[PDB]
């Protein structure tokens, strides 16, 4: 039932201004507030300001009072964020939740990050964390994808095409010194069946539009 | 703007435990205060709103209680999914502010690392670089050590690390380590190895590779 | 403006008795306390899970307003967790009480030369009243075993007795109006809010 969809991440110059939008669903739009909400990575999250779309009033700190402004659609039941002069503590991650009025937040968008970078969209290059060759008793072997030097987040992976969930770990990109990232997704499988089953991570950087889809296989 | 203060700041208990995180306000906001879960990469999730009415959906062991300044949210048995950051915030006019959170991991049954070594792709090769991957998969405490060794020299200053969220189920963790070279530095040495040492190993495992399928 | 019409509460020509409280439910308006906390008008007004500087800061469901007339001695029993005969049989506030009690004097208004005796209470009853329950019934009251059969006799009383309200009776003896706020907060939209703070 309620729903709230955000826009996708979104890289900016510094100095710049940017939209984020939350479409709405399940709900009246008009009867309830949408508060925005900024989080850093390991730290707790923050209120900026709420909207009413029925008056279009909005309410906000002091410290988000230039930055940020806030407006709602009722014909599309969109609430958008424009963040203005956009330096690098801006870049965050930025929720929208429903606000009965109460200033508790009961539903939430799922954040929208927003990088504030002078780089570049960089492309990842995937390659190969081939089978070992072991005794392989217990029937556990490993493999994988490295996804090196992207910029910027996020990466997507997934094992055949969403058919392989179980005992995949993809770790949480790392920033390497070039300022690039760097991530790499795993399974553990059974031994026996790296011969007769095929292997295939699909691995997608939406801000390049790269798709890349690599088999996984042991080497000679 | 009232101030807001968790303790602990750091949580670990085991499943079927109950467990008490309290928050600490500046000033009385009488019953307006919620209490919110979260997770890595994902939104936060009420649990509780005028100090004691649990949200819809919410497990009924979640409970909250308190006033004033001083306010306490309970779990009367835990789960292997109860992990994540643990929130308060008043709702008590503007501002609305929010704690700086409390961590809760399961504690579980010590569990050693399944360790598995990488050598660098063919095509990687051919790029410049080389990047030799360490995995250790699935074990308890989060706390582990990777040593890069080559040739049976330690290595410092070319390893990164990342770990992975506690399992929901496993309660586990995963870690990996990837040590980056240049393809002329990657051709001068021969064996390339990493040790693992963590609680669940009596003595420090070690992985190891010879350079070119040797 | 959309203000919250508090004036024909207040200011009504008549208020009820205590037994027969009246309430207006208020929504869909903007409320502005902060006038009316800081009046010498006002002989009590105390706000309960609430701060009287925050109440303009707050956004409420709904409001409750429930007026009645008491005497002075009495308005003490207005309050959470209070007992005797207003609370326990009249009008009684729940323990977990978010709102404000106000009351004023009204003796040039609800005193006549005679002591007005329109105005009535519920002096004996069964059972104490639950939080926020109207009980009008004028049936009588057996205290002894006697079946009273609808009849007025020596252990058989009549419910419901009447206030002097002699314009001379003293501070005490008086006649008080009294407004009760209940704030309603639901799980649902907020119709009540207090002022823009834009200002
Ligand atoms: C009851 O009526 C009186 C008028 O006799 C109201 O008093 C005035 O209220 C306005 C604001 O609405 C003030 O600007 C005036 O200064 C007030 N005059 C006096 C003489 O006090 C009063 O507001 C009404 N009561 C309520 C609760 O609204």
């Amino acid at each position: 039932q309620v729903q709230l969809q955000q826009s996708g991440p979104e890289l900016v110059k510094p100095g710049a201004s940017v939209k984020i939008s939350c479409k709405a669903s399940g709900y009246v739009f008009s009867t309830s507030w949408m508060s925005w909400v900024k989080q850093r990575p390991g730290e707790g999250p923050e209120w900026i300001g709420r909207i009413y779309p029925r008056d279009g009033h909005s309410s906000s700190t002091g410290k988000f009072k230039d930055k940020a402004t806030l407006t709602a659609d009722k014909s599309s039941n969109t609430a958008y964020i424009h963040l203005s002069s956009l330096t690098s503590e801006d870049s965050a991650v930025y929720f929208c939740a429903r606000d009965y009025g109460y200033y508790y937040f009961d539903y939430w968008g799922q954040g929208t990050t927003l990088t504030v970078s002078s780089a570049s969209t960089k492309g990842p290059s995937v390659f190969p964390l081939a089978p070992s060759s072991k005794s392989t008793s217990g029937g556990t072997a490993a493999l994988g994808c490295l996804v090196k030097d992207y910029f910027p987040e996020p990466v997507t992976v997934s094992w055949n095409s969403g058919a392989l969930t179980s005992g995949v770990h993809t770790f949480p990109a790392v920033l390497q010194s070039s300022g690039l990232y760097s991530l790499s997704s795993v399974v553990t499988v059974p031994s026996s069946s790296l011969g007769t089953q095929t292997y295939i991570c699909n691995v997608n950087h939406k801000p390049s539009n790269t798709k890349v889809d690599k088999r996984v296989e042991p080497k000679s | 703007d009232i101030q807001m203060t968790q303790s602990p700041a750091s949580l670990s208990a085991s499943v079927g435990e109950a467990v008490t995180i309290t928050c600490r306000l500046s000033e009385n906001v009488y019953s307006f205060l919620a209490w919110y879960q979260q997770k890595q990469g994902k939104s936060p999730q009420l649990l509780v709103y005028r100090a004691k009415t649990l949200a819809e959906g919410v497990p009924s062991r979640f409970s909250g209680s308190g006033s004033g300044t001083q306010f306490s949210l309970k779990i009367n048995s835990l789960q292997p999914e109860d992990f994540g950051t643990y929130y308060c915030q008043h709702h008590y006019g503007t501002p609305p502010t929010f704690g700086g959170g409390t961590k809760l991991e399961i504690k579980r049954t010590v569990a050693a690392p399944s360790v598995f070594i990488f050598p660098p792709s063919d095509e990687q090769l051919k790029s410049g670089t080389a990047s030799v991957v360490c995995l250790l998969n699935n074990f308890y405490p989060r706390e582990a050590k990777v040593q890069w060794k080559v040739d049976n020299a330690l290595q410092s200053g070319n390893s990164q690390e990342s770990v992975t969220e506690q399992d929901s189920k496993d309660s586990t963790y995963s870690l990996s380590s990837t040590l980056t070279l240049s393809k002329a530095d990657y051709e001068k040495h021969k064996v390339y190895a990493c040790e693992v040492t963590h609680q669940g190993l009596s003595s420090p495992v070690t992985k190891s590779f010879n350079r070119g399928e040797c | 403006t959309n203000l919250c019409p508090f004036g024909e509460v207040f200011n009504a020509t008549r208020f009820a008795s205590v037994y027969a409280w009246n309430r207006k439910r208020i929504s869909n308006c903007v409320a502005d306390y902060s006038v009316l906390y800081n009046s010498a008008s006002f002989s009590t007004f105390k706000c309960y899970g609430v701060s009287p500087t925050k109440l303009n800061d707050l956004c409420f469901t709904n409001v409750y307003a429930d007026s009645f007339v008491i005497r002075g001695d009495e308005v003490r029993q207005i309050a959470p967790g209070q007992t005797g005969k207003i609370a326990d049989y009249n009008y009684k506030l729940p323990d977990d009480f978010t709102g404000c009690v106000i009351a004023w004097n009204s003796n040039n208004l609800d005193s006549k030369v005679g002591g007005n005796y329109n105005y009535l209470y519920r002096l004996f009853r069964k059972s104490n009243l639950k939080p926020f329950e109207r009980d009008i019934s004028t049936e009588i009251y057996q205290a002894g075993s006697t079946p009273c059969n609808g009849v007025e006799g020596f252990n058989c009383y009549f419910p419901l007795q009447s206030y002097g309200f002699q314009p001379t009776n003293g501070v005490g003896y008086q006649p008080y109006r009294v407004v009760v706020l209940s704030f309603e907060l639901l799980h649902a939209p907020a119709t009540v809010c207090g002022p823009k703070k834009s200002t």
